[PDB]
């Protein structure tokens, strides 16, 4: 079609840049706006499209951005649902309309006791030509105390339920830590954070112990007050003391009296997202809009003592220099600084790539199992630690193969090599400082 | 005559760790009748006044045993009698139970 | 169906403070149709699944009422006993 | 004296199994005892490596109140395979019996 041969468009918005770095965080939500379990989205005006102001799924997307630079991109996980449907008065007309994956909706509609009423929906469905082999339908309880319980069935993803005021619907999450994890890998592994909506206690150590056995971070909030009392750790029984109990290392909760209903986490995340992995502490962070920890019962900011308290659980907080807070510490539950699982993690990925060019890509020719193979996968895993050095992660390292005279000749018939072996001297950081002086004549 | 919010926070206080079946009624004295041991259920949040839990549990029934109701405890809050008593050895699957307030 | 223990667990959370009345049902809107002003009122312990008022509030100026906890959260809604100072004469029942 | 990868992989190539069946008892005696359900079709893929593998997930429905402990692969109609399942089930009620994926070997 025609064009102008110049095309100028002007706005009196205001725009920031973004900055890539290692990692993009993922949401998960319990909601139902969408088919796919997990979507992108690259600015709060499009997940505003598919989400409400008041939806915890925009909150956290909100604090997300209000840092700079910007993360360049947030993904919203989806968690399963099931609907029980009752009626909550007299029998005496009764519709109700099912979703479910593709598109595929089918509306119902019985006109006339309460079980009486919906043994005929559940006949409808499971006679239906189509939705029945997706769905399934099941119904309990006497007279006036009648239900039904609707899920995911089969090789379908997705349900839904709606409506005749005559009929109530309910909605609840259905699948644990591990079954929602399970599912969203398997569509798709591209992230590195990950934070939740749901903060019960049941759910939130289920998915600490998950995350443990995969390579990502975990971060979370907490507002129980019984956190800043006691500070010995084997007497305490709050959540955060129960995480560092188990010794967690990939889990980082924060303490924060807003916790309840916002998500001051995605702030943190903000914070380091943007950047590359290894050459940042995250210690002594700055965050834009997020208030100083507070204890509920009188709005004054902790105390020393409640602040060692959070010490001994490794729990962060957003402690008070002279009118500036910054998120101190920084450090998982496990005692181990971040920056330190954060760089181990790329340094182990970035090894993995180097290595899978040589065994699958086969760059150069295959790998011979003699003294000359073993010192191509020398030189890749120098390679690899050198690049560790350049961001100053690192200082040093040393690197040891077995002699190909030596190997014995059990391995060469398995096609493996073992006992290779590396160490690295870590740089460090400062963070503290401690002085003293005197003045005299 | 409680709102939904009334009915939210109040189930949220709710935490019910574990299931036990029973072959005699568990309501009178939930203590004895001891069929099967304690099964780990998980529950999720309260929306409209109503949880459910958030998965399916397996419970393996002892031989020559029969299971006629079941009770939660975490202590014991509740108790309820099975759709259907069945005499079996085998494994007994409970799909999503729910606590109402409706 | 809660056993009376979990029936007594759950009520000690839910623990109102004020209560206000309005000229028309809050059910469908806590909000509007207010008359009154905010009014302490304290309970006791639960028991059998009931909590008792402490003291019978008076109010100063309806047909209805509206309870409220401390986080300006209304937790129930109902109408009084007859339309219309106003003397109350109150529990919370899970039965 | 062995065959060679070659070999292996023009021998695999007859061997076509087109069903699946449970018993309650192992199959090595006359194959058709002790049957407790329906034949349910399964498919297999090209031999590599001298080693074929089960194209997709397989569903059983085994009748309420069997039990199941071993299996057989059937064609036309012969026995190639028997063995024994992970563990003896008790399906005190009708219920889903899933084969992830299974694979034949000549190493």
């Amino acid at each position: 079609m025609w064009n102008p041969i110049v095309n100028v468009d002007i706005t009196l918005n205001t725009a920031g840049t973004t900055r890539e770095g290692f990692g993009l965080p993922l949401f998960l939500a319990s909601t139902d706006n969408f088919e796919e379990r997990v979507r992108g989205y690259t600015s709060l005006t499009e997940v505003a499209e598919d989400f409400d102001e008041n939806t915890a799924a925009y909150k956290a997307a909100k604090q997300l951005w209000s840092q700079t630079p910007k993360v360049t991109q947030l993904y919203i996980g989806r968690r399963a649902m099931q609907y029980t449907v009752s009626i909550p008065n007299a029998v005496t007309d009764y519709s109700i309309t099912v979703a479910a994956g593709g598109g595929i909706s089918q509306p119902y509609q019985y006109t006339a006791t309460a079980e009486n009423v919906l043994q005929q929906f559940k006949t409808q469905i499971e006679a239906d030509p189509t939705i029945k082999d997706k769905v399934s339908v099941n119904v309990t309880g006497s007279n006036g105390s009648a239900t039904m319980i609707i899920t995911k069935a089969g090789d379908n993803d997705f349900v839904k339920v709606t409506t005749a005021q005559t009929v109530y619907i309910a909605s609840t999450t259905a699948d644990t830590a591990s079954t929602a994890l399970a599912a969203i890998e398997a569509y798709s592994t591209d992230w590195y954070f990950i934070a939740a909506e749901d903060r019960t206690q049941q759910f939130v150590l289920a998915m600490a112990s998950e995350i443990q056995a995969r390579k990502k971070i975990f971060f979370t909030a907490n507002s129980d007050v019984t956190a800043l009392q006691g500070t010995e750790l084997a007497s305490a029984n709050d959540v955060p003391a129960q995480l560092a109990k188990n010794m967690y290392t990939r889990t980082v909760c924060l303490w924060h009296h807003a916790a309840a209903e916002d998500y001051p986490e995605m702030a943190y995340i903000a914070y380091g997202a943007p950047y590359d992995a290894g050459s940042i502490a995250w210690g002594n962070a700055q965050l834009t809009g997020v208030a100083a920890s507070l204890q509920p019962s009188n709005q004054r900011p902790l105390t020393s003592i409640q602040k060692s308290a959070l010490d001994v659980r490794h729990c962060n907080f957003i402690d008070l220099d002279g009118g500036v807070p910054v998120v101190r510490r920084g450090i998982t539950s496990g005692g181990e600084w971040i920056d330190i699982v954060r760089g181990v993690d790329w340094l182990e990925s970035d090894l993995k790539t180097s290595l899978r060019d040589l065994l699958i890509n086969q760059k150069g020719g295959k790998i011979t199992y003699d003294d000359t193979g073993i010192t191509r996968i020398r030189q890749v895993i120098e390679t690899s630690l050198q690049r560790a050095v350049n961001r100053n992660f690192l200082s040093s390292y040393t690197v040891n193969v077995p002699k190909a005279s030596q190997v014995a000749l059990a391995d060469k018939k398995a096609r493996i090599l073992k006992d290779v072996t590396f160490a690295g001297i870590l740089a460090g950081a400062i963070l503290d400082v401690d002085l003293k002086g005197t003045v005299a004549y | 005559t409680l709102t939904i919010d009334g009915k939210n926070k109040i189930l949220a206080t709710l935490t019910p760790t574990t299931i036990i079946l029973h072959n005699v009624d568990p309501t009178a004295d939930p203590t004895a009748n001891k069929v099967t041991q304690p099964v780990a259920i998980y529950f999720s949040e309260p929306d409209n006044g109503l949880i459910a839990s958030e998965d399916t549990v397996n419970i393996t029934v002892p031989a020559s045993a029969t299971v006629s109701h079941y009770s939660l405890w975490d202590k014991c809050v509740a108790t309820g009698a099975l759709s259907k008593p069945q005499f079996f050895e085998g494994i007994y699957v409970i799909s999503s139970v729910s606590v109402d307030l409706n």
